[PDB]
Order: C-alpha cells, then sequence, then structure tokens
C-alpha cells in the first residue's frame, strides 16, 4: 500500500527553548554546580515540524508526514499527541536487506526490539479499525517489512492492554527521547510530562533519564518513523481506503558537541543550566 | 562493593534513584552509599578532626 | 585430518570498522574501475575467504 490522495505542502520549522539536557553520569550529587562536555542539542536550535492533520470538510488536505531523514551524531525526537498514533521508528543506513537494521515498535500489545536484516517498504504504517455494530476499536493490519532473515537482537516485553479511542480537544501528553550511538552502544534517555496546549512545541525545561542501552553494534545513518492510521466505511479500496487519521505532531533536532553548566538541587535533581557558546554573556 | 576506606557511617536522609549507587561531594569524594543488602543510605565522616 | 573450512573470515572492505561493530554483507567487491553489478569476474571478488 502506498497511500494515495495526498497533497503537497511547504514544511513549517521552529526553535527549541531549553529542551533536551539529560544526566550526564549515575553519580548522586547535590548542591553543586557542575561542568561538563558532551553531545548537547544547543539551545534554541532550528527544530523541524511535521505533523498529520486528516480533515475530511476540507477534500483531501489529508497528510501524513513520514519521510526518511539523517542520523547526525545523535538526534532529539519529541512528540504531542492525544489519541497514541506514533508507535516506533527504524535505524539503519540503506533498509534493503543489504545491511542490518533496528526496529522499535508498540503494537498495542507489547513492545518488540529487533536487530535483524530486514525488507522494509516504502511506506511503513500500522492501522486500526472502527465498527459500527459495536463501539470498539481494534487493529487490523501491520505492513512494515516483507522479510526478515539473520537475525541477531531480540527482545519482546510482557504484555498489556492499550486504548485505542479516538479522543477530542487538545493535545494532552508530551513525550521525549534522545537517541546516540557509540562503540556499539545504543542509547535512550526519556521523559514523560502532561501538557494542555493545541498547535506548538511547548518552551521550558525538563531533564531526561536513562532508559536503557542496547549492544546493537551496527552503522546507522538514516531513520524514518511509524505511524497508525483509522479505517472505517469511508469509501474503502486499500491504497485510497478513506484512511483518516487522527492529529499529531513531532519535532526533530540535532545533536553537536558542547559544554554546558549544569545546576543540582538539594534533592539531585537538574534544575537549570547554562548554555557557554550560545552568546557572551 | 569493592570501594575501600575508613570512617563512620551514620544513617541518612538523602534518597536516591533507582540507578543510583553512591554521591560524591565538590572535592569528588564518596560521602554516601547504600547498603547492597538492607537498601539503605548510609553517610560516610572522617575520623581525624 | 581432511581439513576443517567452516571458520570464516573477511578479506577486502572499503573503510576500517569502529570498535565493538559487525558486518555480514555478502556484497561483491570491486577493485578496478569497471562496475560489477554482481557476477564476480576479473577484478569482482567475493569478500569472504575461509
Ligand atoms: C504483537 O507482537 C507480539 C510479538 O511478536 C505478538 O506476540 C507473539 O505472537 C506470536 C503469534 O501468536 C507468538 O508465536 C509469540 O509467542 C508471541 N510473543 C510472545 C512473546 O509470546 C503479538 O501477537 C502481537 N499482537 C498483535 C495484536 O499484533
Ligand atoms: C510503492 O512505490 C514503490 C516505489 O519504488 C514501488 O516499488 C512499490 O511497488 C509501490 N507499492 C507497493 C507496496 O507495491
Ligand atoms: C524562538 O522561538 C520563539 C517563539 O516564537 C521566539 O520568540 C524567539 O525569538 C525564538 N528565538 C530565536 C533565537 O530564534
Ligand atoms: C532555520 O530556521 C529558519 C526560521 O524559519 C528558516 O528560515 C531556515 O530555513 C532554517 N534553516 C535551515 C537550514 O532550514
Ligand atoms: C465488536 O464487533 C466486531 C465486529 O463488528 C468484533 O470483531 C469484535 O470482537 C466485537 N467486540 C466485542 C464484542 O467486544
Ligand atoms: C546471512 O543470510 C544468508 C542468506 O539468508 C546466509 O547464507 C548467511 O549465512 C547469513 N549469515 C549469517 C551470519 O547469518
Ligand atoms: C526533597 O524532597 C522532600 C520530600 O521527600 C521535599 O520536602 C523537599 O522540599 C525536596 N527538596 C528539593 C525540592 O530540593
Ligand atoms: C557507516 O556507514 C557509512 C554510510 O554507508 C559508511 O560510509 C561508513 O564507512 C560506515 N562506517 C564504517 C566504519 O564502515
Amino acid at each position: 500500500v502506498n497511500l494515495t490522495t495526498r497533497t503537497q505542502l511547504p514544511p513549517a520549522y521552529t526553535n527549541s527553548s531549553t529542551r533536551g539536557v539529560y544526566y550526564p553520569d549515575k553519580v548522586f550529587r547535590s548542591s553543586v554546580l557542575h561542568l561538563t562536555q558532551d553531545l548537547f542539542l544547543p539551545f534554541f536550535s532550528n527544530v523541524t515540524w511535521f505533523h498529520a492533520i486528516h480533515v475530511s470538510g476540507t477534500n483531501g488536505i489529508k497528510r501524513f508526514d513520514n519521510p526518511v531523514l539523517p542520523f547526525n551524531d545523535g538526534v532529539y525526537f519529541a512528540s504531542t499527541e492525544k489519541s497514541n498514533i506514533i508507535r516506533g521508528w527504524i535505524f539503519g543506513t540503506t533498509l534493503d536487506s543489504k545491511t542490518q537494521s533496528l526496529l522499535i515498535v508498540n503494537n498495542a500489545t507489547n513492545v518488540v526490539i529487533k536487530v535483524c536484516e530486514f525488507q522494509f517498504c516504502n511506506d511503513p504504517f500500522l492501522g486500526v479499525y472502527y465498527h459500527r455494530n459495536n463501539k470498539s476499536w481494534m487493529e487490523s493490519e501491520f505492513r512494515v517489512y516483507s522479510s526478515a532473515n539473520n537475525c541477531t537482537f531480540e527482545y519482546v516485553s510482557q504484555p498489556f492492554l492499550m486504548d485505542l479511542e479516538g479522543k477530542q480537544g487538545n493535545f494532552k501528553n508530551l513525550r521525549e527521547f534522545v537517541f546516540k550511538n557509540i562503540d556499539g552502544y545504543f542509547k535512550i534517555y526519556s521523559k514523560h510530562t502532561p501538557i494542555n496546549l493545541v498547535r506548538d512545541l511547548p518552551p521550558g525545561f525538563s531533564a531526561l533519564e536513562p532508559l536503557v542501552d542496547l549492544p546493537i553494534g551496527i552503522n546507522i545513518t538514516r531513520f524514518q518513523t511509524l505511524l497508525a492510521l483509522h479505517r472505517s466505511y469511508l469509501t474503502p479500496g486499500d491504497s485510497s481506503s478513506g484512511w483518516t487519521a487522527g492529529a499529531a505532531a513531532y519535532y526533530v533536532g540535532y545533536l553537536q558537541p558542547r559544554t554546558f553548566l549544569l545546576k543540582y538541587n538539594e534533592n539531585g535533581t537538574i534544575t537549570d543550566a547554562v548554555d557557554c557558546s550560545l552568546d557572551p554573556l | 562493593n569493592g570501594l575501600t576506606g575508613t570512617g563512620v557511617l551514620t544513617e541518612s536522609n538523602k534518597k536516591f534513584l533507582p540507578f543510583q549507587q553512591f554521591g560524591r561531594d565538590i572535592a569528588d569524594t564518596t560521602d554516601a552509599v547504600r547498603d547492597p543488602q538492607t537498601l539503605e543510605i548510609l553517610d560516610i565522616t572522617p575520623c581525624s578532626f | 585430518v581432511g581439513g576443517n573450512y567452516n571458520y570464516l573470515y573477511r578479506l577486502f572492505r572499503k573503510s576500517n570498522l569502529k570498535p565493538f561493530e559487525r558486518d555480514i554483507s555478502t556484497e561483491i567487491y570491486q577493485a578496478g574501475s569497471t562496475p560489477c553489478n554482481g557476477v564476480e569476474g576479473f577484478n569482482c571478488y567475493f569478500p569472504l575467504q575461509s
């Protein structure tokens, strides 16, 4: 499926006030100002804006926005959504079964992580279905890859139950991630906060905590994003099966080597920082 | 846990995150540690004054 | 007694590896300027050896 019935609009841009600070080590500190040098997202950097809006009253302005992006020394990722549309990512170089690649995805029951040789499709989406005879939402399709061979790393988590209702209103959850790849380790940091905004990236400060370090050991240059879409009695046809897709947006930034000054609270929480190369002050 | 020294141990009030084991001060010296068996926080103070 | 050939090693690569990284690709390596497009030949070599 290559998802026809799409418009073409120019990209949109934004900046990040003070987002992207993470804990540099695993040592407890209290009432101290500490200076470090590492890969950090520079303050007030240039951030590309992607969104998925599918209003049916505009006769086709529906857009999906899952392109291919480069991976230059780590990325910063943020998401604002209310209906659980973002699902995961794929990392690799050629993504054409001649090299290995990494997959992270959630399928409404459990999360899987795989380093395997994949033959990825051009439009790797998921899908949800809505029935009318009863009020319920269920998943129906999983179209990500064609084949998988030579498959080295594996991890599947314990089951859970997930809600798939298409809520109306404003955005409720903000989710942030930092990805890095050094010495054969894939490092992830995360932080979740609740918000009540509508159409922009909030400005503020939040510190990200370590989550996991995966020993995958691969060449990584490019990455995509995985999205879910809704289908119901809206003139099917698969490639143009009236696929209205919720509402969500996400943001991408790039890391660079910098020097920072970190402030540790009484209780070892990071509450402020200074970027030494932003301006002479 | 393989860290050697000498001092006096005393119960502490600071609380660690689940991924932290011991802490340092401005001089980068160890002043707190979590007991491996009973998950409690202890402080370390020098003996000579 | 006859000889064991199950163990393999790589012989040709375009660039050196980074620490703690692994590659298991089997693409044909080209030495001359003539393009390969598969089909090992005069200047095309199978990268792995036993
Ligand atoms: C979500 O993905 C998981 C992981 O593949 C699926 O769980 C596996 O399902 C297969 C087929 O029934 C079993 O052979 C495996 O044993 C399952 N994994 C585990 C760890 O038990 C799960 O079915 C998927 N769910 C949906 C809704 O697609
Ligand atoms: C989608 O477009 C690509 C473009 O190369 C094409 O190869 C593919 O066959 C198209 N759709 C599918 C899933 O067959
Ligand atoms: C960052 O974006 C905000 C929001 O419009 C703006 O007020 C501010 O001037 C921007 N900063 C820079 C350095 O562009
Ligand atoms: C940086 O952001 C500005 C603000 O709109 C934009 O005009 C410019 O194109 C961005 N830089 C790049 C390289 O796209
Ligand atoms: C709701 O109905 C669909 C088909 O219309 C069915 O597949 C699903 O199991 C039902 N869910 C219930 C009864 O909870
Ligand atoms: C990779 O896959 C090919 C074909 O699937 C196989 O011949 C080869 O032995 C595999 N290599 C490894 C290391 O699994
Ligand atoms: C540390 O936590 C305690 C509660 O356990 C709280 O009373 C105190 O104000 C906190 N100190 C800060 C926020 O630095
Ligand atoms: C990593 O990938 C790039 C892009 O294919 C390649 O040029 C580079 O040589 C690779 N790194 C190593 C160590 O081979």
